[PDB]
RNA sequence: UUGGGCCCGGCUCUUGUCUAUGUUCCUUGGAACAGGACGUCACAGAGGGUGAGAAUCCCGUGCGAUGAGAUGACCCGGGUCU
RNA sequence: GCGAGAGACCGAUAGCGAACAAGUACAGUGAUGGAAAGAUGAAAAGAACUUUGAAAAGAGAGUGAAAAAGUACGUGAAAUUG
RNA sequence: UGCUGUAAAGCUGGGUCGAACGGCCUCUAGUGCAGAUCUUGGUGGUAGUAGCAAAUAUUCAAAUGAGAACUUUGAAGACUGAAGUGGGGAAAGGUUCCAUGUCAACAGCAGUUGGACAUGGGUUAGUCGAUCCUAAGAGAUGGGGAAGCUCCGUUUCAACGUGC
RNA sequence: AAACUUUCAACAACGGAUCUCUUGGUUCUCGCAUCGAUGAAGAACGCAGCGAAAUGCGAUACGUAAUAUGAAUUGCAGAUAUUCGUGAAUCAUCGAAUCUUUGAACGCACAUUGCGCCCUCUGGUAUUCCGGAGGGCAUGCCUGUUUGAGCGUCGUUU
């Protein structure tokens, strides 16, 4: 909701930052197997549990 | 790489505050030129810079404290021993040596002798 | 083998009726391994027969 | 942010999270030398937060923020 | 359950009897640590041997007195009898028994 | 209408998050958190849920301070600093 | 029959540094670390790496040598002062 | 728990649940439940360039020992299919 | 491609492939599958089949675009008909908001569009809420139970002011 | 006769068996004794020039000091970085520090980033109000100190 607490905002700007693609010259290092986020979050599929 | 530590180590405590300072405005100033840069890679030297300053600074005034407390019955936790826990509770040296005055006759009466057999 | 491989689940039968086979299966759900097989020498993931 | 520092006199600034407005105006003033009128905060929804200091008539924003740099 | 001419058993074996299982694996390891335990108490002190004198005693009961063994210590009659206090003879590899 | 009418009307949640262990399994009308026990002194832990003591326990964590307990205990605790060579 | 304190050793533990002999010739191969020829070292032919099965290319292995730190009323051997 | 050395043990449906960002993703109000998932090549040398196409792609070409190794990557069985 | 064996099987020609493997004398076992409504994974026939039919209803043109039944704009035709298909909120969600770009997947047709995907931006309070009060109730303390985890009790058999 | 169906072979699919590997597991042995109010284990939130995770760390934030060592790091970038040297990189070592909000968790409270009080310094014309900085205020129990209570009680004086 719009009234919401601290603690609920401040768990839900980390689930925001969390969100994000990976970044691309990180495929480039030596010895990477990482190709993508494998923790992706959409709001309507998986609920964050808060 | 930045600010050497032994030339610090050889400062006073307005000499230190005041190179603080000067590295705060420095990396305030880098901040500023992060936004159009925007890769800034000296912020890194900076922020180190500080963190060398702030050390001294404080190890400085450590030692300063332990000179005041050395020989003193009662110190800071901080500047105690920190081994364990359990290794605080333990008896002293002294205290673990303690022997009664009846234990100490006999130990001292029959010592464990040195000999040897087949002769 | 580890004394407790293949026995580290909470395994239940469904029972008959269920046109499935008697043997236990994991509870819950949202994963896949919800409602396999386990504890069985037959079992992906069981005990052996006999375990050493 | 641009637009507040020429039609309304405001600075805005990133702030630390456990600062109050007090704190916000006595730091502009000892760091910038600048009288604020107000300091209206906010936290963001990444989880910063932002501060609308306006100055006072005494001060012209658009000044500041040359000295400061970044326009 | 019972068939044939066979033995009845007593095999106790209806308890979890499997969580009590000492498997002996390191019988030859301990042997080779005691041994080295043996060493080090006997460098430690040379020449002074590692075994106090033991007394030798009548083994009790009517099935072991034809046998005669090593006992725990020397009584304080013995010792008196060869001129040693107890507390003297503990410290020169004499063992003292003041039950016996 | 006990299925899936009655699973419209969940929206009351009767657990918030921990502040012990940070779970969503602190009862709000209890004040009891479900998986460690807070408030209580002690940790929430059975010997028949042998698999939760795995998720929660030591080496779970970051162990800040018992990593370099043994390498402390390896240098006999020293006190002092180290001795520059000439 | 005999008290106590330090100083150097030894023992115990940890740790630093140091060490033999082919990368010779031919064939196959993208690569020789394969095959063949001639060898060398070996108290080292354990193991690993290197473009394929490498004692001899590299790290190590074996053999020891030599520093640093610790530790011990309740380990011993000397000193030394009471 | 910490530090080591091993084995007539298992070899990715096995061996710990987990050889991988595994007690992870995900489920459940909650207690709890709980996966799947290793392998190009010695080396990305991961296909410059031309051409058809809106593009994805294709066809030439190129690298490579091999593209009957193109990341939908060693080998590539069966069911099933053109 | 064949040969050998009653057989379990063994050997071999051709193709593919790329790093280990076999014969014999013995040892050993987690050692042989067609079934267990077996387990896990994969794949069929069914089958281009059932179906994609509630909520009155769409149409013309232009623009955009490679591509328009479905996007945008205009014109029209309609509906909800103020106990609304309007305008806000509580719970719950958590960035879905806005702009720009954008179509591999998703939107059970489509897609140039989107609550999708990517990059950024965005939430300003002395007066609005929380914060404070007490409600049913919850629950420390002094005590009393209980082997104990803890239970009772809420001023209680208390020398109870961090007083003004 | 086509088509269609079925069977077989070649090539191509689908799929991931087989083979061969293996920084993992499992079991056995040997050695050691070291968590925490000097704030542990655990949790939350942050921190990088460009990072989501894992790993590391705590506003000194993929780390500061020190000792050792001796030229890197590396995906790209970049020194107000470095090379016969107080010197690149290094959880190599590690004895000095830093260590957010918490947590046995300690001013009270906590579904709140809620509400106090004390000391020193400081800003606002201020012992009293508002702001800031630093340092403090939990409980049970022990030893001691000080201040007390009770005709419980001893001595003395009317
Ligand atoms: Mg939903
Ligand atoms: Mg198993
Ligand atoms: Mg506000
Ligand atoms: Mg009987
Ligand atoms: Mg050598
Ligand atoms: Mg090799
Ligand atoms: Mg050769
Ligand atoms: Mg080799
Ligand atoms: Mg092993
Ligand atoms: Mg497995
Ligand atoms: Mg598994
Ligand atoms: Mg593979
Ligand atoms: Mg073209
Ligand atoms: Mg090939
Ligand atoms: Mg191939
Ligand atoms: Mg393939
Ligand atoms: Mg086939
Ligand atoms: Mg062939
Ligand atoms: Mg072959
Ligand atoms: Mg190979
Ligand atoms: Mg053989
Ligand atoms: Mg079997
Ligand atoms: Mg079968
Ligand atoms: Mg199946
Ligand atoms: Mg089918
Ligand atoms: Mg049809
Ligand atoms: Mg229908
Ligand atoms: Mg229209
Ligand atoms: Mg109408
Ligand atoms: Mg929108
Ligand atoms: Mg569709
Ligand atoms: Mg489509
Ligand atoms: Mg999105
Ligand atoms: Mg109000
Ligand atoms: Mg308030
Ligand atoms: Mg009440
Ligand atoms: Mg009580
Ligand atoms: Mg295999
Ligand atoms: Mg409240
Ligand atoms: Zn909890």
């Amino acid at each position: 909701p719009s009234q919401k607490s601290f603690r609920t905002k401040q768990k839900l700007a980390k689930a925001q930052k969390q969100n994000r693609p990976l970044p691309q010259w990180i495929r480039l290092r030596t010895d990477n197997k990482i190709r993508y986020n494998a923790k992706r979050r959409h709001w309507r599929r998986t609920k964050l549990g808060i | 790489a930045g600010v050497k530590t032994f030339e610090l180590r050889t400062k006073s405590k307005e000499q230190l505050e005041s190179q603080l300072v000067e590295l705060k405005q420095e990396l305030a100033t880098l901040k500023v030129q992060k936004l159009q840069r925007p890769s800034l890679p000296r912020i890194h030297t900076v922020r180190k810079n500080i963190a060398r300053v702030l050390t001294v600074i404080n190890l400085n005034q450590r030692e300063n404290v332990r000179a005041f407390y050395a020989g003193k019955k009662y110190i800071p936790k901080d500047l105690r021993a920190k081994k364990t826990r359990a290794l605080r509770r333990k008896l002293t040296k002294f205290e673990a040596s303690q022997e009664t005055e009846k234990a100490r006759k006999q130990r001292i009466a029959f010592p464990q002798r040195k000999f040897a057999i087949k002769a | 083998v580890a004394e407790n491989a293949g026995h580290q689940t909470s395994a239940e039968s469904w029972g008959t009726g269920r046109a499935v086979a008697r043997i236990p299966r994991v509870g819950g759900g949202g994963t896949h391994r919800s409602g396999q097989a386990a504890f069985g020498n037959m079992c992906r993931g069981g005990r052996m027969f006999a375990p050493t | 942010a641009m637009k507040k520092v020429e039609d309304g006199n405001t600075l805005v600034f990133q702030v630390d999270i456990k600062s109050n407005k007090h704190q916000i105006k006595s730091a502009v003033k000892e760091l910038y030398d600048v009288d604020a009128l107000y300091v209206n905060t906010l936290i963001r929804p990444n989880g910063t937060k932002k501060a609308y200091i306006r100055l006072t008539s005494d001060y012209d924003a658009l000044d500041i923020a040359n000295r400061i740099g970044y326009i | 359950a019972i068939s044939k001419n066979l033995p009845l058993l007593n095999n106790h074996f209806r308890k979890h009897w499997q969580e009590r299982v000492r498997v002996h694996f390191d019988q030859a390891g301990k042997k080779a640590s005691r041994r080295q335990s043996r060493l080090r108490k006997a460098a430690k002190i040379a020449p002074r041997p590692i075994d106090a004198l033991r007394p030798v005693v009548r083994a009790p009961t009517v099935k072991y007195n034809r046998k005669v063994r090593a006992g725990r210590g020397f009584t304080l009659a013995e010792l008196k009898a060869v001129g040693i206090a107890p507390k003297y003879a503990r410290t020169i590899g004499i063992s003292v028994d003041h039950r016996r | 209408g006990k299925g899936t009418p009655s699973l419209g009307k969940r929206h009351n949640k009767s657990h918030t998050l921990c502040n012990r262990c940070g779970r969503r399994s602190f009862h709000v009308q209890k004040k009891t958190c479900s998986s460690c026990g807070y408030p209580a002194a002690k940790m929430r832990s059975h010997n028949w849920a042998l698999k939760a003591k795995r998720r929660r326990t030591t080496g779970t964590g970051r162990m800040a301070y018992l990593k370099h307990v043994t390498r402390r205990f390896k240098n006999g605790f020293q006190t002092g600093v180290a001795k520059a060579q000439t």
